[PDB]
């Protein structure tokens, strides 16, 4: 019963070490956590950190 | 098919 | 990135509040969180509380050996 915010990728990302979240365009990642820049997400059941400029909210 | 009673916590 | 435990339910739940989280039988669920008798868990965007017995946890095979 709390939303969570949930955005969508814009562009591939690979992550750069064990802590982000690697992904594709179209992937719908959930948002648990924002630091700056840096958003901790989660998609099936990975966890870790994405760059919030490479993805775009949903409504 | 009965649900189990939940967690009396 | 680490990869959180998931279930998996066994039984549809309704909320009884708005810090639970309803499901229906099948719904893989990731746990944010463990207490006694309750995890926390995110299924489609929506974050809530849930009964341990409702569900069944993933094997997975970093985490535990037998």
């Amino acid at each position: 019963m709390s939303k969570l915010p949930q955005v969508k990728a814009l562009y591939p990302y690979t992550a750069a070490n064990d802590e982000e979240l690697s992904f594709k365009v179209g992937d719908i990642i959930t948002i648990l956590e924002k630091d700056e820049g840096w958003w901790k997400g989660e998609l099936n059941g990975q966890e870790g950190w994405i760059p919030n400029n490479y993805v775009k909210e949903i409504l | 098919k009965v649900a189990p009673p939940i967690p009396h916590r």
